[PDB]
């Protein structure tokens, strides 16, 4: 899965390896995947795009994708 | 370079006889190549074995070919009269060139 | 030396006319941002490989660069294509030429047909036997390294020659540097305008966002998460077990048994 | 032509009949693959290619797509997707000679197979075995050309065979090699059933603006019906409207 | 049926020349090397070389470079031998002798010619 903002604001994106470990692969360990790319945010906030599994990532501060 | 072939080789009725044939290390110590010839007197020769082992159609099992080292070796099994002819071995020589054997006269006791 | 392909090495992929259209086409492309060598001529017309197809570039101002050889051995013992363009007359040829050890141009054929400022790109590919070359001019104004921009190569040409192409050389004029690329079968999907025109591309397997636009036919992306592709581990080598029984079936004795 | 260096003729910008093809009895073998020859005189190709060699009788099966011998992989190799005809006829009459027509050769040893359409006409020495050959023939270093016998005493499977292989390519382009018929004139604002170098269809044809550029000769709509064509003999481009439909 | 017919005896003096020729029949000539090997009187065989009749290509064993000659006509299906500068250990009978294996030289010979004869007398 790729996780993306628009392509009116950045063409930056997050790529979400599904129901995966990090290994056969800035990596976050999710129960979603491997999220590779996605900087992990200790600050929750509103869910903007989901992932799954309680898991969101938003475009936020300079700015990146978060998880 | 020639093959080394025994003169003479012999046995009684119904025995088995062994054909040596010794070259070097680049001609039957070096290719699977070997052939033996069986010439009787005053007719052209009949090739016997090729590759060492393998008899073509018509040979008789009593005749086999095998090879060691350097060294080659024509066997006939079950000596009987009409097996008195002369065998000459071969082998491919290298350079494109095949190379034959002295000669062994093969006599029924 | 090396620079940036940027997003050159797109042509039209046939020769049927679209508009208004984001057509999904798969054939031999040059990827996005490769490398491709670059070569000098100032003050050097090495053998280069032809894998798969060539992507071929030049920038001129005197017309030096003029023909290509396209070969195996390219020393009279096997075919190998010539093109040769002087002046204005454009010459292609199959013969078994016999080659200079260093070929180049002063200041059993089967086949003959004849006919920085300027840009001249090129594709060169051979298709079960048929060699096609792709083709555009534009202006330019660009001395140090290739302008950057997007043109699609239209169709020109297609010879049946039949000939197994494995390398390739230039011919350079003495009394323009020119760039080597390598085609791969990339998926692209062409955007082609209300006149017909390729004004962009996407190369489906430059970045997963390059899959994404792939996957949903357009050049916009809306913000969220799609799925795309799906990963795949691939395999290393083969394994090969058998049982180590030297037995030769003996198939002798059943067919070419005495009686039946 | 010799098998391993088959010629190859390149037909454009004419008018064949293939009926009168087809109508001659001279030919033994006449199989089609992708269309029929009876379906053949009345559509239009870009180019037709002509391949001529001569091979023996039982060689004459060899050349389909998806077959295996001497002649299918070192000789002459036809790709699966094989769109034309093969025709052979016995020709012992004229490849034969009363001591043996040694002009006919074939390639017996390759180290792989041919490519589809591929021609390979090298005399380099075959390396059978490890040993490099340096282009010197002998021990495990084969010529890789055999020649046939023909003589016209020889049985049918080794009588020479005269091959042609038509292969037809439908390259989006003006199609110039078609087969008979009169052109007729074109009606403009009506209903009418077109045929456009052998593209057939019902619609309108009216006017257009399209640049089509020089080297595109049809238009294709979404579902990958004609949408648009350039007449072959004044090249403006007609815009083809399907004719006027609706419920009831 | 394979058969080798070669040429009648000859009767040579030193420093001639000889041509011995060996028609083929009953299978494709081109197909299978032909080689040709000469055996004195009560004395062994000895190999002198190989032709390909399809590529012309020919080798020679060593001692006899520079002396022997081997060509073929295809038309006629006969291979020849020349052999120049004879000398008097030059008697022998020469047999054209075809190879086994198709359209490889193997060294291995199925089929002989009835052989010719050559006596260089003093
Ligand atoms: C007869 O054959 C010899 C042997 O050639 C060698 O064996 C071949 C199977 C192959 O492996 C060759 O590469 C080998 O060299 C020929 O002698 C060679 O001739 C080449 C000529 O290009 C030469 O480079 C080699 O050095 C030669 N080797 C030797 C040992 O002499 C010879 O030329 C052949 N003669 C004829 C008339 O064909
Ligand atoms: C086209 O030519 C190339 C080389 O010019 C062939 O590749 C060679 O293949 C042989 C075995 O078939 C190898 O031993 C060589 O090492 C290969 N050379 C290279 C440079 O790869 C290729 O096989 C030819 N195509 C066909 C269909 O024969
Ligand atoms: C991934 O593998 C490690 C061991 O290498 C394991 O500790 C970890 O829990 C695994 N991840 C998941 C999601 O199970
Ligand atoms: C985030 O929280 C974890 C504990 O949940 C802590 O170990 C880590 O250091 C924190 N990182 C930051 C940048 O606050
Ligand atoms: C291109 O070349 C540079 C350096 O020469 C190298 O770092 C880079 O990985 C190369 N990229 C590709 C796609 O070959
Ligand atoms: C160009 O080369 C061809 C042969 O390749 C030659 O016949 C011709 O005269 C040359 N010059 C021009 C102007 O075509
Ligand atoms: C060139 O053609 C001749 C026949 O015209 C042929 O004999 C020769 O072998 C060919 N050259 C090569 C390299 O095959
Ligand atoms: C198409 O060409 C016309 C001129 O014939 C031009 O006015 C128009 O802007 C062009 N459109 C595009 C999309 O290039
Ligand atoms: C063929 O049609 C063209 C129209 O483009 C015309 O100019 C030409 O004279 C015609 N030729 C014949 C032989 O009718």
């Amino acid at each position: 899965s790729v996780i993306t903002p628009g392509t009116n604001t950045s063409n930056q994106v997050a790529v979400l390896y599904q129901d995966v470990n990090c290994t056969e692969v800035n990596v976050f360990q999710t129960r979603a995947g491997c999220l590779i790319g996605a900087e992990h945010v200790n600050n929750s906030y509103e869910c903007d795009i989901p992932i799954g599994a309680g898991i969101c990532a938003s475009y936020q501060t300079s700015q990146s994708i978060i998880a | 370079a020639v093959l080394t072939q025994p003169p003479s080789a012999s046995g009684s009725p119904g025995q088995s006889v062994t054909i040596s044939c010794t070259g070097t290390s680049s001609d039957v110590g070096g290719y699977n190549y070997v052939s033996w010839y069986q010439q009787h007197p005053g007719k052209a020769p009949k090739l016997m074995i090729y590759e060492v082992s393998k008899r073509p159609s018509g040979v008789p099992d009593r005749f086999s070919g095998s090879k060691s080292g350097n060294t080659a070796s024509l066997t006939v099994s079950g000596l009987q009269a009409e097996d008195e002819a002369d065998y000459y071995c071969s082998s491919y020589a290298g350079s494109n060139h095949w190379v034959f054997g002295g000669g062994t006269k093969l006599t029924v006791l | 030396a090396y620079t940036n392909s940027f997003t050159r090495g797109v042509y039209y992929p046939d020769k049927v006319f679209r508009s208004s259209v984001l057509h999904s086409t798969q054939d031999l492309f040059l990827p996005f941002f490769s490398n491709v060598t670059w070569f000098h001529a100032i003050h050097d017309n090495p053998v280069l490989p032809f894998n798969d197809g060539v992507y071929f570039a030049s920038t001129e101002k005197s017309n030096i660069i003029r023909g290509w050889i396209f070969g195996t051995t390219l020393d009279s013992k096997t075919q190998s294509l010539l093109i040769v363009n002087n002046a204005t007359n454009v010459v292609i040829k199959v013969c078994e030429f016999q080659f200079c050890n260093d070929p180049f141009l002063g200041v059993n054929c089967t086949f003959e047909y004849v006919s920085f400022k300027n840009l001249r790109e090129f594709v060169f590919k051979n298709i079960d036997g048929y060699f096609k070359i792709y083709s555009k001019h534009t202006p330019i104004n660009l001395v140090r390294d290739l302008p950057q921009g997007f043109s699609a190569l239209e169709p020109l040409v297609d010879l049946p020659i039949g000939i197994n192409i494995t390398r390739f050389q230039t011919l350079l004029a003495l009394h323009a540097a020119y760039y080597v690329g390598y085609l791969q079968p990339r998926t692209f999907l062409l955007k082609y305008n209300e006149n017909g025109t390729i004004t962009d591309a996407v190369d489906c397997a430059l970045d997963p966002l390059s899959e994404t636009k792939c996957t949903l036919k357009s050049f916009t992306v809306e913000k969220g998460i799609y799925q795309t592709s799906n990963f795949r581990v691939q395999p290393t080598e083969s394994i090969v077990r058998f049982p180590n029984i030297t037995n030769l079936c003996p198939f002798g004795e059943v067919f070419n048994a005495t009686r039946f | 032509a010799s098998v391993y260096a088959w010629n190859r003729k390149r037909i454009s910008n004419c008018v064949a009949d293939y009926s009168v093809l087809y109508n001659s009895a001279s030919f033994s073998t006449f199989k089609c693959y992708g269309v029929s020859p009876t379906k053949l005189n009345d559509l239009c190709f870009t180019n037709v290619y002509a391949d001529s060699f001569v091979i023996r009788g039982d060689e004459v099966r060899q050349i389909a797509p998806g077959q295996t011998g001497k002649i299918a992989d070192y000789n002459y190799k036809l790709p699966d997707d094989f769109t034309g005809c093969v025709i052979a006829w016995n020709s012992n009459n004229l490849d034969s000679k009363v001591g043996g027509n040694y002009n006919y050769l074939y390639r017996l040893f390759r180290k792989s197979n041919l490519k589809p359409f591929e021609r390979d006409i090298s005399t380099e020495i075959y390396q059978a075995g490890s040993t490099p050959c340096n282009g010197v023939e002998g021990f495990n270093c084969y010529f890789p050309l055999q020649s046939y016998g023909f003589q016209p005493t020889n049985g049918v499977g080794y009588q020479p065979y005269r091959v042609v292989v038509l292969s037809f390519e439908l390259l989006h382009a003006p199609a110039t090699v078609c087969g008979p018929k009169k052109s007729t004139n074109l009606v403009k604002n009506k209903c009418v059933n077109f045929n456009f170098n052998g593209l057939t269809g019902t619609g309108v044809l009216t006017e257009s603006n399209k640049k089509f550029l020089p080297f595109q000769q049809f238009g294709r709509d979404i579902a990958d019906t004609t949408d648009a064509v350039r007449d072959p003999q004044t090249l403006e481009i007609l815009d083809i409207t399907p004719c006027s439909f609706g419920g009831v | 049926q394979v058969q080798l017919v070669q040429s009648g005896a000859e009767v040579k003096k030193p420093g001639a020349s000889v041509k011995v020729s060996c028609k083929a029949s009953g299978y494709t000539f081109t197909g299978y090397y032909m080689h040709w090997v000469r055996q004195a009187p009560g004395q062994g065989l000895e190999w002198m070389g190989w032709i390909n009749p399809n590529s012309g290509g020919t080798n020679y064993t060593q001692k006899f470079q520079g002396r022997v000659t081997m060509t073929r006509d295809t038309s006629i299906s006969t291979a020849y031998m020349e052999l120049s500068r004879l000398r008097s250990d030059d008697t022998a009978v020469y047999s054209c002798a075809r190879d086994m294996a198709f359209s490889m030289v193997r060294g291995s010979f199925d089929y002989w010619g009835q052989g010719t004869l050559v006596t260089v007398s003093s």
